[PDB]
RNA sequence: CGGCCCCCUGGACGAAGACUGACGCUCAGGUGCGAAAGCGUGGGGAGCAAACAGGAUUAGAUACCCUGGUAGUCCACGCCGUAAACGAUGUCGACUUGGAGGUUGUGCCCUUGAGGCGUGGCUUCCGGAGCUAACGCGUUAAGUCGACCGCCUGGGGAGUAC
């Protein structure tokens, strides 16, 4: 996440846009995901758990949108 | 008998898929929901803001005749897609008679460049052309009396995304998206987009030849975060946004709509 | 009696899209253009001809015909078609239960009957003015449900259905009952439970209508004969 | 929105560094096939050729790094 | 002229904040002495009420049964659940050798003589239910005979 | 692998039954198309026809009574697995007589009652009602 | 696998048509072949065990071929098992 | 089984043809492969960390938390032969309504465009008939059948003793 301040830009804008470029790359939550180890078993189980979810998510939702609340 | 497997190719030969032939009669009008029936499986939800004309008030009875769009097959239960886009071929059947004799002439008013280029509006719709191609030398319509009266003669077009810059005044004179996306980069090119899906989080206007842009929650408004985007835009509209940023790599250009 | 060719106008021959048919309605359909289903009016039209008949034949020994149709697009047209033939119908939701628990439901017609009265007959006027609004309400609340069936006293003899998988409650009564069914039934849509089913396009107001003006009239010829 | 698909390539080229640029990050990383619409052929074979390109010292590991 | 027996009456529970709330089961078969027989089971807080509701629900939904004059027509095989039932026709005098549920359901419908026997589960309704799909699946010699076109004297 | 042709054809038909199939094809043998015409000739199947020359394929034509199937069970006796010869004296009576057991006999394959007529027993290919 | 001028020499010189390619014979042949390659292999690498997987299905078959060559005929049999040096 | 490269190497699938001509399926004993930990001998040892030590917490804390930390984890060659070694579902074959995908081929079609119409392999989810104690399974069956094998017979005692 190199930044270069542009020629007569504002700092707030500097430091939001540093922050943007933070977020795109994922560095706090890679480092995260690093700080403890997380067993095969357990990132595999959160990875297809997570799918699932998504996956429920998706359609059966859906589904339920078909039909009116009231 | 076979009269009825002639009779289905019969009507395969006389419908088509877009937006092209101009079947669908009105049969029920009803503020704010026009419907027609153009030969398909169901009957239009249409708004009634594909069909009032430059000034805001209804142009179709009973029995009319626009052709709507197709190619997407039942969300649950209907047909469509709105024939207000169909219009937009028929621009471009326009746009592209040019070609023949080297010039398209309408009237074209261009006042201002929201990205570079004036404004131009042919009928109902209203087009964003790059910024040379209103002024056919350097006179600039800022000192001309305000949304004069011209024609456009055409100066840019960008042939898959739809920008197109037209000539007023000066009777006289007569993969894809990704690699070279600096054009409406630089910090702030306004640009004119149809929103397509507003995701409660989002708005989603994307227009400039398949790319995607967002507008998400932020900023859309003078407002903050009690906003709620359906309430506060439209669905399916052009409108003001410009850039305010391009990753080129995670194909993420994040556009704004508080400029 | 109903001809091909307007039915084609009408736009019967369409269905709904490929991936909401159901399997069971493969012998009605033709094929598929542009990825929705086409209903063959090969086979539809002597069926359709048949449910008709079967129709008329039970208007001539004062059979009780019920209309339902709670679409909301076909709401107002199943309506005037019942009242063209002086026949029931329910063209609001229907009430689970309406004909297998109608003794219940007979008590709720009377209360709605006697509102009625009260409306109109009575000419007494001088209520609370809370207590009259509440009571309007009431009123409008049955008329919506129950105002079609009112007059129809028992049971009906058979029961015209517009969509077989949106009024399967009321399919289902009937067959519990062992009231003969005529369903319009949609690729989408289930056709076991319904008698005489009628493959053609439930969703298309104009081709609803069709289907509801040759069965009025038919009803009428029963009732004349 | 596949690219290579459309033209229809038999192998990408790790020496065609230009094309790679596009799928690499501003921090260097190989972009998602989500984001690019990659065909998940193709997607697996670019991010070889990328990685070949990195050991080659024709694209950057990372951005960071010197 | 129908005959009504009741076969079982099981009381049962459910929790509730207080404590428990009891109530009957009623299981009850009725039958015209020919082929009509229909069971009912009925529910309620005190046990007539509910025997009566078994009554009211046998007496509709019942169901045809072809009888080979006082017998069934041949072995018949009927499951339902854990009850799985075997049932074989049996020469005038035998009576009906069956244990339970099983045998009221034969009683009413007017079978005299049969042996009977019931595997696996023997929960009344079950056996009972299990009892009144074989006697339906049962089908004559006539209808056999029509439905494989013949005559009756053809197939013997 | 395929080890029993006779069960086989018996599933195919059943599941034809099952799901309101109006022919069933197969490839064909001597011994099927020997079953398939006495089904035939007792009335549980419509039509069969065998078609081809170098891989013949057997095709029956399924009977339907009032919408639900003729053939309300179909089961092999003998298989490959464990053989049933009867004497003409132990000849079964499927369904008390209203169904049939087809049984091969050194006269060629027959239905029990005929089997029993003749005077001789076999192996017993499969009962159908 | 097996070079394919090699397979074809072989199937060249055991077959008797030499477009025949599927003889009993000329499979083993092949078998016998593709079995003698990879014991250079398995020699230096002796924990590849997958692929030993590989060589024990191909001696399989080629056994089986064997046991059908025999029932059959014996004298072709037996010439084939002189020829490749298979002592059964 | 996961950076990239090379060498040796096993299987799978498709496309057409050509050939062989039942050579097949299953398999008690038998043979092999078989996570992690563990063992042996010789190397290696960054990080992590059973054991251990101290600091907390606590009524206690032979734990959870913290600071350290050795076997081990890594490599070579042997042994061990077990795991919720799970889809808690033996293998092989046949047959029985559908929908939405993913992946990997391949035939035709103006690829007029990211497409259009098929046809094969493997695969994720939903659901019909049927099945099921129900939960659920549902063309990848737990449906309808056949072939072979393995295994069960109340809970504990015990997968223990001899």
């Amino acid at each position: 996440p190199v930044i270069k301040v542009r020629e007569n830009e504002p700092f707030d804008v500097a430091l939001r846009r540093f922050k943007r470029s933070c977020e795109k790359a994922g560095v706090l939550a890679e480092v995260r995901r690093r700080e403890f180890y997380e067993k095969p078993t357990t990132e595999r189980k959160r990875a297809k758990a997570s799918a699932v979810k998504r996956h429920a998510k998706k359609l059966a939702r859906e589904n339920a949108r078909r039909t009116r609340l009231y | 008998e076979s009269f009825a497997q002639l009779f289905e190719e019969s009507l395969k030969e006389i419908e088509t898929r877009p937006g092209s032939i101009v079947r669908g009669v009105v049969v029920a009008i009803d503020k704010d929901v026009v419907l027609v029936d153009a030969g398909l499986k169901s009957e239009s939800a249409i708004p009634a803001e594909q069909f009032k004309n430059a000034q805001g008030e209804l142009e179709i009875q009973v029995g009319d005749e626009v052709d709507v769009a197709l190619d997407a097959v039942e969300d649950g239960f209907g047909e469509t897609l709105l024939s207000r886009e169909k219009a937009k071929r028929h621009e471009a059947w326009i746009t592209l008679e040019k070609a023949y004799e080297d010039a398209e002439t309408v009237t074209g008013v261009i006042n201002g460049k929201v990205k570079g280029g004036f404004t131009v509006e042919l009928n109902g719709i209203r087009a964003f052309l790059p910024g040379s191609l209103v002024d056919v030398r350097p006179v600039r319509d800022t000192l001309h009396l305000e949304g004069k009266e011209l024609e456009f003669k055409v100066i840019k077009l960008d042939q898959k995304r739809n920008n197109v810059v037209v000539s007023r005044r000066a009777v006289i004179e007569s993969e894809d998206p990704w690699v070279a996306i600096a054009k409406r980069y630089p910090e702030g090119t306004k640009l004119t987009g149809r929103v397509t899906n507003l995701t409660d989080y989002g708005c989603f206007v994307e227009i400039e030849e398949g790319v995607e842009g967002l507008v998400h929650v932020s900023e859309m408004d003078w407002t903050n975060k009690n906003i709620h985007p359906s309430k506060v835009v439209n669905v399916g509209d052009v409108v003001e946004v410009m850039v305010l940023d391009i990753d080129e790599e995670r194909r993420r250009i994040s556009l704004g709509l508080k400029q | 009696t109903v001809s091909m060719r307007d039915m084609l106008k009408a736009g019967v021959h369409f269905g709904h899209q490929t991936r909401y048919w159901n399997p069971k309605m493969k012998p009605f359909i033709f094929g598929a253009r542009n990825k929705v289903h086409i209903i063959n009016l090969e086979k539809t039209v002597p069926m359709f001809n048949e449910a008709l008949a079967e129709l008329n034949k039970i208007a001539s020994r004062k059979g009780k015909i019920l209309f339902v149709g709670t679409k909301r697009a076909a709401s107002e047209a199943v309506k005037d078609a019942a009242l063209s033939c002086d026949q029931f119908f329910v063209n609001h939701r229907w009430l689970g239960g309406m004909l297998t628990n109608w003794k219940t439901v007979r008590q709720s017609i009377k209360r709605l009957k006697d509102l009625e009265t009260q409306s109109q007959d009575g000419t007494f006027d001088k209520l609370t003015k809370k207590e009259a609004l509440m009571r309007t309400r009431e009123l409008e609340k049955l008329e919506n449900s129950l105002g079609g069936i009112k007059d129809m006293g028992g049971l009906p003899d058979a029961l015209f259905v517009i969509d077989a998988d949106h009024e399967h409650i009321a399919i289902k009564e009937a067959n519990n009952l062992g009231i003969p069914v005529f369903a319009i039934v949609d690729t989408n849509s289930d056709p076991d439970g319904v008698d005489f089913v009628i493959p053609g396009n439930d969703d298309a107001i104009r081709a609803v209508t069709l289907y509801l003006g040759a069965v009025a009239a038919t009803v009428r010829e029963g009732r004349s004969q | 929105f596949c690219r290579f698909t459309a033209e229809g390539v038999q192998e990408i080229d790790y020496k065609d560094i230009a094309t790679l640029k596009n799928y690499i990050t501003e921090s260097g990383k190989i972009v998602p096939s989500r984001i690019t619409g990659t065909r998940a052929k193709y997607q697996r074979q670019l991010a070889r050729a990328i990685k070949r390109a990195r050991y080659l010292s024709l694209l950057p590991y990372t951005d960071r790094h010197q | 002229e129908l005959q009504e027996k009741l076969i079982a009456v099981n009381r049962v529970s459910k929790t509730v904040k207080g404590g428990r709330i009891f109530s009957f089961t009623a299981l009850t078969v009725v039958g015209d002495g020919n082929g009509r027989v229909g069971f009912g089971y009925g529910k309620a807080r005190e046990v007539p009420a509910a025997i009566q509701k078994a009554m009211e629900k046998a007496r509709r939904n019942m169901i045809n049964v072809a009888l080979n004059n006082g017998t069934l027509q041949h072995p018949v095989k009927g499951v339902h659940t854990g009850s799985r039932v075997f049932m074989q026709p049996a020469s005038e005098g035998t009576g009906i050798i069956a244990g339970g549920a099983m045998r009221a359901v034969l009683e009413v419908a007017g079978v005299h003589n049969v042996l009977a026997k019931a595997y696996g589960s023997t929960n009344p309704i079950n056996v009972v239910r299990a009892t009144i799909d074989g006697l339906e699946n049962m089908n004559s010699p006539e209808m056999v005979a029509a439905k494989r076109g013949k005559s009756v004297e053809e197939i013997l | 692998s395929m080890q029993d042709p006779i069960a086989d054809m018996l599933t195919r038909i059943r599941n034809g039954q099952a799901a309101n199939k109006a022919a069933v094809t197969m490839p064909s043998s001597k011994l099927k198309v020997a079953i398939a015409n006495v089904l035939k000739e007792e009335g549980f199947i419509e039509d069969f026809k065998v078609e081809g020359d170098t891989k013949p394929e057997l095709e029956l034509t399924l009977k339907y009574f009032q919408g639900k199937a003729v053939v309300e069970s179909i089961q092999r006796v003998s298989r490959p697995g464990l053989r049933i010869y009867k004497r003409k004296d132990e000849l079964p009576k499927v369904m008390a007589g209203l169904g049939i057991a087809v049984v091969s006999t050194s006269k060629g394959v027959m239905t029990d009652r005929a089997a029993r007529q003749a005077g001789l027993g076999g192996e017993i290919i499969c009962y159908v009602a | 696998s097996l070079s394919t001028e090699a397979t074809a020499k072989i199937v060249s010189e055991f077959g008797r048509d030499a477009n025949d390619t599927g003889s009993t014979e000329v499979q083993v042949a092949l078998l016998t072949a593709q079995i003698n390659h990879l014991q250079g292999h398995f020699a230096e690498h002796k924990k590849d065990h997958h692929s030993r997987r590989g060589l024990l299905r191909m001696v399989s078959q080629r056994r089986k071929l064997l046991d059908y060559l025999k029932r059959k005929d014996v004298a072709r049999y037996t010439q084939l098992i002189e020829r490749l040096g298979l002592r059964r």
